[PDB]
């Protein structure tokens, strides 16, 4: 989304506190969350295209274990395009 | 069977002269060696020394058969896993002796690699001692 | 074999100073018939299931342990176990 | 299999020396290792031509050394073709490389889709083969997951393992799966202080659904022609807790785009005839 110096991305939602607890039928429990997981907000902004609709779309993050971790960026598309396109191959001109 | 003679003291201390008792009947004669027994990769040929005499201390007649070999490894080699390769080497030479009585002699090491890895580092030594009518031997085994 | 015995014993005899080796002693437990081996002051015993009535045929590698020598021919005797009457002997001369 | 030919296409009847070999090992001299090895065990050999330009050189490799310290991996290949009338010598050097590994068993950078989704099965494709490419016949691989055998799969003649893992009841985090092949008959042997037979790990990571229900698309390793409308495959798993149960059919919706341009838009609708998951092909009409 990141284009031509225009970011176009809207903020991030308000972060959830680490210490609520919350009981639903056994045990007592406390939230934890993983940064590097996936939704169907970063299954968009691969694309480029863009909704609005009230529904979630962002998982919901709770606070201390944030995305941080620098800038995962690896290949990303395994590129074959390129340049030169020449090897020695020295078959020089034989045929009239 | 093994038998023993067990003494008690005055204090109770007690000695255990232990024994076998096995019916046998005395042998042979005397063989004597002394091999260096220790062996540089950067060595050209065995010199030997050994010798041997009767019961009475006077030499034998006869010959020595020497043995003498080595095999490489188990060897797993560079393929990406396991299962091992190929087989090794030995050989066979013979010595003589008797007049004065020794072989002296030596043993050509060249045939032998030098320095690869066919190896386990260490060389095995089995000796021989004929005599004309007794073709009686002495057993002798041992490395390098 | 019928109604006589079922279950055999062989023994064989050294000489001088001679053995086998342990390595090919359990090379051959693993065989037909061999329910029991002992190795006993020059005196091989093998304690056999049973008897065939065709060629049944064993072999063992054997080490030297005091090379004194002498011309002599060891034996081997069979037997069985019901009544030890019914036996056999061989004999075989040293392979010097 | 050499040949030779003319300026225009004519044999070339002559002799053809050819001399390939190459040092043992010579790691360092002095204080490394001084006398070691030989000069590189040698041949060489000479063959004739002249019906119309072929030589087919087969040579025996029993004299050099296989399987032992020798080694450099590769054999330094050196041709030299000369004519009868004329003593000149066409020559040609190159090195051909002494492979260690048999056999390989590699993942499916097309399929094998990263992020999962419980319950729907992960697929697993792998391929197998041997030296020069060629297809593997039927062997067994194993899949572990973390350090559980599960897979023990036979292949399908040609080294192209597909496996189904369950993924129900899984909320794990890292899951690095890994796959491997264990025969202990091949001629393999431990080269570089690496895996005691093939292995091949993939670490994935679970994608984030509020409620749970799954969506895939089969993915394709082939090309997709102008103007063929095909039945591309999608599965889908709802659970309960989705739509409201009671009404029993959805619509899924649909969406392309070629460069920038929202393109062929679409829509299926489909009765969950069964109690909640199933799968779709969808007739999409392709064009230029």
């Amino acid at each position: 989304y990141n284009y031509g110096g225009f970011n176009l991305e809207e903020p991030e939602p308000p972060c959830e506190d680490p210490n609520t607890v919350i009981f639903c039928k056994g045990r007592y429990y406390l939230p934890v969350s993983s940064s590097t997981e996936g939704d169907t907000y970063q299954n968009l902004r691969r694309v480029g295209l863009v909704l609005g609709t009230s529904s979630k779309i962002r998982k919901p993050v709770v606070c201390g274990m944030e995305a941080k971790f620098s800038v995962p960026r690896k290949s990303s598309g395994e590129s074959d395009f390129g340049s030169s396109l020449s090897n020695g191959h020295v078959e020089t001109l034989r045929k009239n | 069977g093994s038998y023993t003679i067990t003494a008690e003291g005055e204090s109770c201390e007690s000695a255990r002269q232990g024994f076998t008792v096995d019916e046998y009947i005395l042998p042979r004669f005397s063989v004597i060696v002394d091999p260096p027994n220790t062996i540089s990769i950067l060595d050209d040929i065995l010199t030997l020394n050994v010798s041997a005499i009767y019961t009475y201390g006077q030499p034998v007649p006869g010959s020595v058969t020497i043995k003498c070999c080595r095999e490489a490894s188990s060897y797993y080699g560079r393929k990406g896993n396991c299962f091992k390769g190929n087989r090794g080497i030995c050989t066979n030479i013979t010595g003589e002796l008797g007049p004065d009585g020794a072989f002296y002699g030596v043993v050509s090491l060249l045939p032998f690699q030098m320095g690869q890895s066919g190896f386990q580092m260490s060389l095995g030594v089995a000796l021989t001692v004929t005599e004309e009518g007794t073709g009686i031997q002495v057993t002798h085994q041992f490395f390098i | 074999l019928r109604n006589e015995t079922n279950m055999v014993i062989i023994d064989i005899q050294m000489l001088s100073g001679y053995q086998a080796d342990y390595p090919s002693l359990r090379q051959l437990e693993n065989s037909q018939q061999v329910s029991k081996t002992e190795e006993q002051d020059n005196h091989v015993f093998l304690y056999l299931n049973a008897v065939p009535l065709k060629t049944i045929q064993l072999s063992f590698k054997v080490l030297i342990g005091s090379r004194v020598l002498n011309v002599k021919s060891a034996s081997v005797y069979v037997y069985d176990y019901y009544e030890t009457g019914e036996n056999g002997f061989a004999s075989y001369s040293q392979p010097c | 299999n050499v040949s030779a030919i003319y300026t225009y296409g004519q044999p070339v009847p002559g002799s053809v020396t050819i001399k390939c070999c190459r040092e043992a090992s010579s790691y360092y001299g002095r204080k490394g290792n001084c006398f070691k090895g030989n000069r590189g065990i040698c041949t060489n050999i000479t063959g004739e031509l002249g019906p119309d330009g072929a030589f087919y050189g087969v040579v025996s490799l029993l004299p050099f050394q296989m399987g032992q310290s020798g080694f450099q991996m590769s054999l330094g290949v050196a041709l030299t073709v000369t004519e009868e009338g004329t003593g000149i010598q066409v020559t040609h050097q190159f090195f051909i490389m002494i492979t260690s590994q048999l056999a390989t068993l590699i993942f499916d950078y097309d399929a094998l889709k990263e992020f999962y989704k419980r319950g729907i099965p992960y697929l697993v494709k792998v391929i197998l083969t041997d030296a020069n490419d060629n297809p593997m016949a039927n062997e067994q691989v194993e899949v572990e997951l973390a350090g559980k055998t599960i897979g023990a799969v036979l292949t399908d003649k040609e080294g192209r393992a597909e496996y189904a893992i369950d993924t129900s009841s899984f909320v794990q985090e890292n899951f690095t799966v890994v796959v491997s092949y264990e025969n202990p008959h091949q001629c393999y042997y431990t080269e570089w202080e690496g895996p005691d037979f093939p292995t091949a790990q993939h670490f994935v990571m679970r994608f984030y659904s509020e409620t749970g229900s799954f969506l895939d698309i089969q993915g394709s390793s082939v090309e997709l022609n102008c103007g063929q409308v095909h039945n591309i495959s999608v599965r889908y798993i709802l659970s309960l807790d989705g739509m409201g149960e009671g009404a029993t059919t959805a619509t899924f919706y649909y969406l392309a785009m070629s460069r920038a341009k929202i393109v062929q838009h679409g829509q299926r609708d489909v009765h969950l005839n069964q109690s909640k998951s199933g799968l779709f092909n969808i007739g999409l009409n392709v064009t230029s």
